[PDB]
RNA sequence: UGUCGGCUCAUCACAUCCUGGGGCUGAAGCCGGUCCCAAGGGUAUGGCUGUUCGCCAUUUAAAGUGGUACGCGAGCUGGGUUUAGAACGUCGUGAGACAGUUCGGUCCCUAUCUGCCGUGGACGUUUGAGAUUUGAGAGGGGCUGCUCCUAGUACGAGAGGACCGGAGUGGACGAACCUCUGGUGUUCCGGUUGUCACGCCAGUGGCAUUGCCGGGUAGCUAUGUUCGGAAAAGAUAACCGCUGAAAGCAUCUAAGCGGGAAACUUGCCUCAAGAUGAGAUCUCACUGGGAACUUGAUUCCCCUGAAGGGCCGUCGAAGACUACGACGUUGAUAGGCUGGGUGUGUAAGCGUUGUGAGGCGUUGAGCUAACCAGUACUAAUUGCCCGUGAGGCUUGACCA
RNA sequence: CUUGUCGGGUAAGUUCCGACCUGCACGAAUGGCGUAACGAUGGCGGCGCUGUCUCCACCCGAGACUCAGUGAAAUUGAAA
RNA sequence: AGGUGGUCGGGUAGAGAAUACCAAGGCGCUUGAGAGAACUCGGGUGAAGGAACUAGGCAAAAUGGCACCGUAACUUCGGG
RNA sequence: AACCCACUCCCGUUGAAAAGGUAGGGGAUGACUUGUGGAUCGGAGUGAAAGGCUAAUCAAGCUCGGAGAUAGCUGGUUCUC
RNA sequence: AGGGGAGUGAAAUAGAACCUGAAACCGUAUGCGUACAAGCAGUGGGAGCCUACUUGUUAGGUGACUGCGUACCUUUUGUAU
């Protein structure tokens, strides 16, 4: 039984996981706009999106934070400065999710995940 | 709880040190010995000169738990370890002093002279 | 364990009787008249009346 | 759940005065043998404490007899008639089931001065 | 029984009485019953009540069914259940509360029991494993034997076995009614009740009851 | 056609071990003996031994007897037995032997058909659809101890000690549940060892079984909590009768009328119209033309496709896949966000004290999964496909 | 014969240890009786320890399950 | 997932060529994606008992280092 | 520790493997382990002896001949009236 | 890769895996039958439907319903076994 419980498994040990979102996170960050499976995309939402809004307010304290859970200068460096301030008064839902289609390899649905207002 | 081969101490001054449960009496099958319970034992240590001897069979009543009891409001009173008093034939009890505090569920017919013996009752 | 007879021509083609695919839901995107899966991107990289990845 | 929490909130009336693991408390509970209405005092250390609203709890232990006894009071039970701090504890953690394994000396929890 | 509330269970909590006696209690939200239709003899056969509780949208409701809440003018609710009812007038629009029931009162509670999905025989049957050392060979909570040899040769019907501890309908009878709130519709039942929270329960005077 | 014993799981008989109902007794009472009726439910744990068995110890209301390939190895085991090694006693000149001992010695198979446990797809139920149902039938369940009052009464010289009737509390078994008591909780918070890295200090992160540990939310769960077995009716078994002749009497029987048990039929719970004998009720939808006939339950063409169902998406205490349940912007379905709650236990930085480890303040701080409430910020499109166009005939009664 | 009889150990010991001699059918280089140290050797008994067990519960990975690709086997007189 | 002679063999801990984390150098093992049933395999934790399991403590749990104190019967005088 | 071995459990038994793997286990300066080259063989060799080993074959290897050995024993034996 | 036309040839369904091209086995199309029914699957009776034409005492295809009916070989005193 899994009742009323959260998160998926994807075949992984618990610390393959937190490195595999941690390392799309800091992707969805710098390009903006990247590719995924569709069950790793809806799970990557609630990691990237709580980054987002504690990168709302800049501290040493926050930003000591933000690099243990994304070890990226770069990614720290583009929350804080960029992310944060774009989205100063936006209420979550940061980012968002667009079906694809399927790869040829293995028939495996994905998505597209990119941020809201993107400057293009 | 109590079953065979569980390992308890007197609360007595009979001269037995340990003694080991051979039997939870009352009922066909039946599994556990709590707090009030009647058993029978087996002295596997005793006192040189006491009034009870290695090896004897006998009648035992379960005075205090490591599991517990739970009363009417939820809550429950645990002790360190599990200890007995021994019985005779008549089932009154063999010592004359008792050592350690008791419940109040002990209060009941045939074991109120053990409690009133008691340092405390809790 | 193994049968000890074999199979009939019309044994076996009673089980295939559930191996029949089912369509998919295609929507047509009436701003360009492309066919796409519904609920999906275009091929193209529209959705909804939108230019997404545009290539 | 919001109701549930409305029916708890009703039956918590008791003042409660504020208490931590690892404090010395004197609890007086209600014993009824016969038709007689009498307060028996448990004085203990706290060692475990669960805040639950009208389901909370908390664990004190002393030592009676030579035997350690522990007993797990609801809080907003009418057993429990009152509650008092007689002293405070200065510990670290918020659960101290190591005193369990120490029996005399050992088991001495430093005082809270300030 | 023969006349009941359907309610909703919101969980559990517990009283104290004055005397320092902690009561297990579940907490029902009973909103008021309507009356869709009576059936008696001559009409349907059997005699009944049908009652319906709730709110749905109208976009929900088919045409069928939003016709048959037109011609009792009760609106339309989620679910509808059938009451048997022994000998009482009813008429199509009537309400029904927590009022008919009293502090005492066993009662009987039915619901939708928690769905397992596929248990094995030592969940669904009880049965006891075989031995986990003393060289088994992997048949630590297999069944074992389900038969007999060239006699019968068969397995006979009813043979416990694996699957689908059911989230089905079981009633639990004689639970003791504690409080009644008729402000905010609620039964407190001393007792579990079957089910999750937030699903859909029976309540109905207790069938055997007597003592 | 794999041969003992053990484990797991059983099913039947009655020549009944317990509980239930009776006759006789060399039946005062409490206990017994024997026979008749009765198969609903129950019917130990261990020490020894490979043991079935048996003997012991301690329980229980009782520790029933048998059939099922001495039930059950394509369900497990491998102690015994019956391969190959080695030894003892005995027998043989010897190779060797023993239905005599002793130590050691490989247990294969992915389930086609029948069967069984669950869960679906198709079609049918005579126009179609949404919902609620009756109950032919079938399963589940059915155990029992002790104490108290009657009453120290009936009975008995005394010792002792009831029937009938009522109240309470247990054991075993079963179901549901998570308020409490606990367990778990590699998705939460801390402590700490070794090493590498982030330029360095500080602070962090990877690896070492989750490195080792201390706690712990939701969920699941028992050892925790609540409930259950009934009462009652009917027809009976053995048994006890009323009236009553054949046979002026007697006689439960030949006519007639009763009492009578955990057995049977209900009553309690669950499934149940594929019950093809396919049942019932409420409501909803559809009210167009033409041609060919092999001239009526016929075929074809054009138009028109409703009630509703499905595909799809967001999910779920529902789930192997299904199915089931809620929602899809006229929306709180999921994620986020905002508050709270819960857990952990006084973060970082800074300021002081100290040569330093460390302490002290800011500070019950900081962080916080699944929980509660609110909120359209993100994702649930502006769609497609099935399903039609008033529902045959015969007979009877109402009706015009 | 035989679980011989007696004693010890256990609440209870067909195994164990110490004796008795009635050696079915011991016995002196196919050596007799002892023996410190040694043994992945046989039997018995204790302390600690424990999911071995009462009686299992929760959690983590790999299969099993579904989707896409590739693609066996023993067996088989015919099967409504 | 087997076997195959010889040579070199750094840093931090460490007695060490053990072991752990790294260097130079090399690799992620030629089907993937999901979901999170029974059951099987390899593991973690477990209330109260503590060998009651079983042919048998099989398996698991437990002990484990360096310095110092201290150590029995018996002995072939080394030992134990 | 390396190296040589193979006592226990489990897995695997259509295996990754026609004898393995993970956990534990024994010896580890010697009656040790190992490379290259060489010698002994079919009623013969070699054997700290198990009837063991002599190319996945051993109470008498493989190969080719006598040879279509012999089989009072199983199996089979084909169109019509 | 493989095809659709066009061309050569008397003939490409003689196209190079090339004369002829059977059976097992696998498909597409049409006609009839089949979702309340128990078993060596046939045989005797038999309605209905479809096709053809000699327009029903005919031919061909299906076989609702129903009586009867336990393969073949070998070996045996004896086999559905
Ligand atoms: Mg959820
Ligand atoms: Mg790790
Ligand atoms: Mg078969
Ligand atoms: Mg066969
Ligand atoms: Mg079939
Ligand atoms: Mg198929
Ligand atoms: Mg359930
Ligand atoms: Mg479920
Ligand atoms: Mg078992
Ligand atoms: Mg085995
Ligand atoms: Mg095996
Ligand atoms: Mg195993
Ligand atoms: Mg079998
Ligand atoms: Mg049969
Ligand atoms: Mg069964
Ligand atoms: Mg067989
Ligand atoms: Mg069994
Ligand atoms: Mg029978
Ligand atoms: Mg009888
Ligand atoms: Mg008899
Ligand atoms: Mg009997
Ligand atoms: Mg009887
Ligand atoms: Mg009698
Ligand atoms: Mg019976
Ligand atoms: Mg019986
Ligand atoms: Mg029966
Ligand atoms: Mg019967
Ligand atoms: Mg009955
Ligand atoms: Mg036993
Ligand atoms: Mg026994
Ligand atoms: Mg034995
Ligand atoms: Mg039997
Ligand atoms: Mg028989
Ligand atoms: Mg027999
Ligand atoms: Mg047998
Ligand atoms: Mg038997
Ligand atoms: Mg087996
Ligand atoms: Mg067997
Ligand atoms: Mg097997
Ligand atoms: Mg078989
Ligand atoms: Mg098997
Ligand atoms: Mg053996
Ligand atoms: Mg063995
Ligand atoms: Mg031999
Ligand atoms: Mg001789
Ligand atoms: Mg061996
Ligand atoms: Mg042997
Ligand atoms: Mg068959
Ligand atoms: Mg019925
Ligand atoms: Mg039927
Ligand atoms: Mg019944
Ligand atoms: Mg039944
Ligand atoms: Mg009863
Ligand atoms: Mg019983
Ligand atoms: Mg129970
Ligand atoms: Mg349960
Ligand atoms: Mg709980
Ligand atoms: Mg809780
Ligand atoms: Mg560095
Ligand atoms: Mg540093
Ligand atoms: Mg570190
Ligand atoms: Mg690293
Ligand atoms: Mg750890
Ligand atoms: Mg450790
Ligand atoms: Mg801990
Ligand atoms: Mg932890
Ligand atoms: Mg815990
Ligand atoms: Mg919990
Ligand atoms: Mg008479
Ligand atoms: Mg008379
Ligand atoms: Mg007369
Ligand atoms: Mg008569
Ligand atoms: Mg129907
Ligand atoms: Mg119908
Ligand atoms: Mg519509
Ligand atoms: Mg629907
Ligand atoms: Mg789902
Ligand atoms: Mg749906
Ligand atoms: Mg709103
Ligand atoms: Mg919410
Ligand atoms: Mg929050
Ligand atoms: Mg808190
Ligand atoms: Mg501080
Ligand atoms: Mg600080
Ligand atoms: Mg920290
Ligand atoms: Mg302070
Ligand atoms: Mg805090
Ligand atoms: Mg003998
Ligand atoms: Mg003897
Ligand atoms: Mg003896
Ligand atoms: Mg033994
Ligand atoms: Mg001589
Ligand atoms: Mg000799
Ligand atoms: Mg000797
Ligand atoms: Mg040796
Ligand atoms: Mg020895
Ligand atoms: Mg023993
Ligand atoms: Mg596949
Ligand atoms: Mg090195
Ligand atoms: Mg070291
Ligand atoms: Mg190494
Ligand atoms: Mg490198
Ligand atoms: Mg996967
Ligand atoms: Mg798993
Ligand atoms: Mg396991
Ligand atoms: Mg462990
Ligand atoms: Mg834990
Ligand atoms: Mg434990
Ligand atoms: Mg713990
Ligand atoms: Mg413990
Ligand atoms: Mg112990
Ligand atoms: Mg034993
Ligand atoms: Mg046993
Ligand atoms: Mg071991
Ligand atoms: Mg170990
Ligand atoms: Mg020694
Ligand atoms: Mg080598
Ligand atoms: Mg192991
Ligand atoms: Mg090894
Ligand atoms: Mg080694
Ligand atoms: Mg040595
Ligand atoms: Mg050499
Ligand atoms: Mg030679
Ligand atoms: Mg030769
Ligand atoms: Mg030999
Ligand atoms: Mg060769
Ligand atoms: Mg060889
Ligand atoms: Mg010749
Ligand atoms: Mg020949
Ligand atoms: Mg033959
Ligand atoms: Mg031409
Ligand atoms: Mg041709
Ligand atoms: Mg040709
Ligand atoms: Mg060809
Ligand atoms: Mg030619
Ligand atoms: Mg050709
Ligand atoms: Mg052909
Ligand atoms: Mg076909
Ligand atoms: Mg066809
Ligand atoms: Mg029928
Ligand atoms: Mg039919
Ligand atoms: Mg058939
Ligand atoms: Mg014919
Ligand atoms: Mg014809
Ligand atoms: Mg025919
Ligand atoms: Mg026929
Ligand atoms: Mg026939
Ligand atoms: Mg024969
Ligand atoms: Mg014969
Ligand atoms: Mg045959
Ligand atoms: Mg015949
Ligand atoms: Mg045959």
């Amino acid at each position: 039984m899994r009742h009323r419980k959260s998160g998926r498994h994807l075949s992984r040990t618990s610390a393959h996981r937190k490195a595999m979102f941690q390392n799309m996170a800091v992707s969805l960050f710098e390009h903006e706009l990247i590719k995924t499976t569709l069950p790793k995309a809806k799970e990557l939402r609630r990691v990237a999106e709580p980054l987002i809004t504690l990168a709302k307010e800049d501290s040493v304290a926050n930003r000591r934070l933000a690099f243990d859970r994304t070890r990226s200068k770069a990614a720290v460096g583009k929350l804080f400065n960029d992310l944060g301030k774009r989205y100063a008064n936006r209420p979550g839902g940061y980012l968002r999710i667009l079906k694809c289609g399927f790869r040829a390899g293995d028939n495996a649905p994905m998505a597209y995940v990119e941020l809201v207002d993107r400057p293009v | 709880m109590i079953q065979t081969q569980s390992m308890l101490d007197v609360a007595d001054n009979s001269g037995a040190r340990r003694v080991m449960c051979i039997k939870v009496l009352g009922g066909s099958h039946r599994r556990y010995a709590g707090i009030g319970d009647i058993i029978k034992v087996t002295v596997k240590e005793a006192i040189p000169r006491g009034k009870v001897k290695k090896g004897q069979v006998m009648t035992a009543v379960v005075v205090r738990t490591k599991h517990g009891v739970r009363r009417t409001d939820g809550s429950i009173i645990r002790f360190d370890g599990n200890a007995a008093v021994l019985l005779n034939n008549k089932q009154e009890p063999i010592g004359t002093r008792i050592f350690g505090p008791v419940t109040r569920e002990l209060r009941t017919e045939k074991f109120m002279k053990i409690v009133s013996l008691a340092p405390e009752v809790l | 364990a193994v049968q000890q007879n074999k199979k009939s021509r019309s044994a076996r083609d009673m089980r295939r009787s559930h191996d029949a695919l089912e369509s998919n839901a295609l929507s047509v995107e009436k701003s360009t008249g492309e066919v796409h899966l519904r609920h999906h991107v275009s091929p193209d990289g529209f959705y909804r009346g939108r230019k997404v990845v545009d290539k | 759940n919001k109701i549930i929490q409305q029916i708890e909130a009703e039956q918590m009336n008791k003042e409660i005065p504020a208490f931590a693991p690892g404090d010395t408390v004197i609890v007086q509970v209600k014993v009824k043998e016969g038709d007689r209405q009498r307060l028996q005092a448990f004085e203990g250390v706290v060692i475990a404490k669960r805040n639950r609203g009208l389901n909370s709890a908390f664990t004190v232990r002393k030592i009676s007899n030579g035997v350690g006894v522990e007993r797990t009071f609801q809080t907003y039970s009418p057993i429990v008639d009152s509650l008092s701090v007689k002293r405070r504890g200065d510990v670290r953690k918020a659960k101290l089931y190591y005193l369990r394994a120490l029996s005399g000396k050992a088991a001495r929890i430093k005082e809270k001065l300030v | 029984m023969t006349i009941g509330v359907v309610g909703r269970k919101c969980g559990m909590t517990r009283i104290f009485t004055e005397e320092g006696v902690s009561i297990p209690v579940t907490v029902i939200e009973v909103e008021p019953n309507r009356v869709t239709q009576f059936k008696t003899e001559e009409t349907d056969g059997y005699r009944a009540v049908q009652v319906t509780a709730g709110e749905r949208r109208a976009s929900r409701v088919t045409k069928a069914q939003a016709g048959h809440f037109a011609k009792a003018n009760v609106a339309a609710g989620r679910g509808v259940w059938e009451f048997r009812l022994g000998e009482e007038q009813y008429a199509a629009g009537d309400q029904i509360t927590v009022d008919l029931f009293q502090a005492g009162q066993m009662v009987d509670v039915t619901g939708e029991s928690k769905g397992k999905g596929f248990a094995g025989t030592i969940k669904r049957w009880n049965f006891r494993g075989q031995d986990n050392t003393h060289g088994n060979s992997v048949s630590h909570r297999v069944p074992g034997s389900i038969g007999q040899c060239q006699t019968p040769g068969r397995v006979f019907k009813g043979k416990k076995m694996s699957g689908h501890l059911g989230a089905e309908r079981v009633t639990v009878q004689s639970l003791e009614i504690v409080r009644v709130d008729a402000e905010r519709n609620l039964l407190l039942v001393k007792g579990a009740v079957p089910g999750a929270t937030g699903g859909d329960v029976i309540v109905r005077p207790a069938a055997k009851a007597r003592g």
